[PDB]
């Protein structure tokens, strides 16, 4: 028996529907409640004008222990770069000033950076970092006497070994290659970055081999042997047929050469040290290389119902929103879609030709500080609605008429990016509470 | 009803005196169980 | 404690979980002689313990 | 010619009513056991 | 003037009676939510005291 006050006692797997869009009839119960954590009325009884029908309970039988057949859908429009999952709260130390210190070495300071919150591809977000890392050199650093070719941190998607002849240890056509292999960092040693406060390391793929061990900061002394080499002076090699490393570029911008005679540069790189150094003691032993993976990893959402369900084991039935009993752990519906192309390195020049702007491309002549090329494997994060199942789990006997639905993330708070929540509960008989 | 004219938007407050009874007991140490009744607007 | 099922009650012993949610709505915790708009002026109730 | 501003006593409410917010199912505390798992206190929305 | 209001058809099993009175919409909160916008007024609501 599945008893209700107004109707006749029906039987044996009715269906109760926990919708969200009905809540506009109860226009007084959930103001500060978001769209994920909301309240709705189960009854959906048009006879009673359900502002008043929020009290008529659905009394299940108390002689046999019931059990639900939970189903739900969930489609969450959630941007790939937000302020909620901490995609724009990291630290990246920079070389601030070297002029008025009178101590020799320059001064460093850890700077917290932000990103303009939207939804961006991996070919753009790495190049949107250059709107963050420049705007605390273009703001703070340039005013205090340090040259433009001395910017500490720049993320990059390219390689620096494709012409590296060990006869010479330079690049024989004199230009670094323009393909994009993996997003690594390009660095000046002394002013490292951080990802422990952030989740942005999931975006790049520069994460940690032993991931749990607290504290993950790729400081700029841990990269040993991964010096980016210099350029063979092809403007002077081809005009002499002798070997010269290119010290300065075409606008009085120099590199950082250890002496001028060594064919390495002080500019280092992570991918240049992950696969071109010692495979046992280097950065390869405590970091690893992963996929492009713009989605940053879907943190699971905890589908929870406080009063529909008698709880799973070891859950307090408390009223605190970060302590609701979880009745199902479904996947975050943010889904990765890898759109491939080949012209994307040239489409960079196509997207520049329709604007005539060096706004998004600062430093086009410094070959290290060139705008990082578009990868051929671009990835975007669309949002597929997930009709999922959570099996079977027990039921509170006298379900209240008004009812709360709560979707809870991995950080154990309510999601603000859930914007279509819909739960379907179907009772059935499990066992016999009486003998 | 039909009422006077006013100035403010008003609400017509009805207080149905309709039997609210709770029947609680505990068969154990920390197992308290409530049974309600209100008999229109039924709940149990 | 004004709720009728826990206004009077004879607690036979045990440990009873007693969740409670209090109000910080300064707009309707403070009665006025005027009936003004609170919470726009700057009154603020706070809770130590 | 200045006249005195008007008085306004700001007390609490009569018998503190509202400081406990009852009468709203959802955000209302429980009187359950340590492990009773069914609270002995819920209430219906229209009962003040 | 009029309130053409009618309850939905349901049981009336041995109740005591009506009690009708009035109040202002400005002077009465929306208590079903955890917090109350649209309630600029503050003090001595007819709904509670």
């Amino acid at each position: 028996s599945i008893r209700y006050s107004e109707l006749a006692p029906l039987y044996d797997t009715t269906r109760v529907y926990l919708v969200d869009n009905k809540s506009a009839d109860i226009a007084s119960l959930n103001y500060q409640n978001d769209h994920s954590n909301f309240q709705t009325t189960v009854v959906q009884n048009n006879d009673f004008t359900p502002a008043e029908a929020g009290t008529q309970t659905i009394n299940f039988d108390e002689r046999s222990r019931w059990g639900a057949d939970l189903k739900t859908i969930l489609r969450t429009n959630m941007p790939n770069i937000n302020e909620f999952m901490s995609t724009n709260k990291f630290k990246a130390r920079l070389m601030v000033e070297k002029k008025n210190k009178e101590t020799g070495l320059p001064r460093y300071e850890w700077f917290e950076f932000t990103l303009p919150e939207g939804n961006y591809s991996e070919t753009m977000t790495i190049d949107l970092m250059n709107n963050a890392i420049v705007d605390n050199y273009l703001e703070v650093g340039r005013q205090n006497g340090v040259l433009e070719s001395d910017i500490g941190v720049k993320f990059d998607t390219r390689n620096f070994r494709l012409g590296w002849d060990p006869v010479t240890k330079l690049v024989m056509p004199g230009v670094y290659t323009n393909e994009a292999f993996h997003p690594d960092i390009v660095l000046l040693p002394g002013c490292g970055v951080d990802f422990t406060q952030s989740r942005l390391s999931n975006l790049l793929g520069i994460r940690k081999r032993l991931p749990f061990q607290e504290g993950f900061q790729i400081m700029y002394e841990d990269l040993e042997g991964g010096n980016i080499p210099a350029l063979l002076d092809v403007a002077k090699y081809e005009a002499s047929i002798v070997i010269e490393p290119v010290a300065k570029d075409s606008k009085n911008r120099s590199y950082n050469l250890l002496p001028n005679d060594q064919n390495n540069t002080a500019y280092r790189s992570w991918f240049l040290a992950y696969n071109y150094g010692d495979p046992k003691k280097g950065v390869q032993s405590w970091t690893l290389l992963t996929t492009a993976d713009v989605t940053c990893g879907s943190q699971q959402v905890y589908w929870s119902l406080p009063d529909m369900m008698q709880d799973p084991v070891t859950f307090r039935p408390s009223t605190q929103v970060s302590n609701y009993p979880v009745v199902g752990v479904e996947l975050l519906p943010v889904h990765a879609k890898s759109f491939y192309n080949e012209q994307a390195v040239y489409s960079q020049l196509i997207r520049q030709s329709t604007a005539l702007t060096h706004v998004f491309n600062r430093f086009p002549e410094n070959q290290i500080l060139v705008r990082p090329p578009a990868p051929t494997i671009t990835t975007v994060s669309e949002n597929v609605p997930a009709l999922t199942d959570h099996g079977t789990l027990p039921l509170r006997s006298s379900i209240s008429g008004v009812q709360r639905v709560t979707i809870t993330d991995a950080r154990r708070r309510t999601c603000p990016y859930v914007h279509k929540a819909l739960g379907i509960v179907a009772p059935k008989v499990l066992s016999s509470r009486t003998f | 009803f039909e009422v006077d004219p006013m100035d403010e938007p008003t609400l017509l407050y009805v207080l149905f005196e309709v039997f609210d009874v709770v029947r609680i007991h505990q068969p154990h140490r920390g197992v308290i169980e409530a049974v309600y009744l209100r008999t229109p607007f039924s709940a149990g | 404690q004004k709720f009728f099922a826990i206004k009077n009650l004879l607690l036979l012993p045990g440990s009873y979980t007693y969740e409670w949610n209090f109000r910080k709505d300064v707009n309707m915790i403070l009665q006025s002689s005027l009936g003004n708009d609170l919470r726009v002026d700057g009154a603020s109730v706070r809770f130590d313990s | 010619q200045a006249a005195p501003n008007r008085p306004n006593y700001i007390g609490f409410r009569d018998n503190f009513i509202g400081l406990m917010y009852y009468n709203s199912t959802g955000n209302m505390g429980v009187l359950a056991g340590q492990a009773s798992q069914l609270n002995a206190v819920v209430d219906l929305q229209d009962r003040n | 003037t009029s309130v053409p209001i009618s309850i939905p058809s349901r049981n009336w099993a041995a109740f005591r009676g009506w009690s009708f009175t009035r109040l202002k919409t400005k002077e009465t909160p929306s208590l079903g939510s955890g917090f109350d916008p649209y309630f600029t007024y503050s003090g001595s609501v007819p709904y509670l005291d």
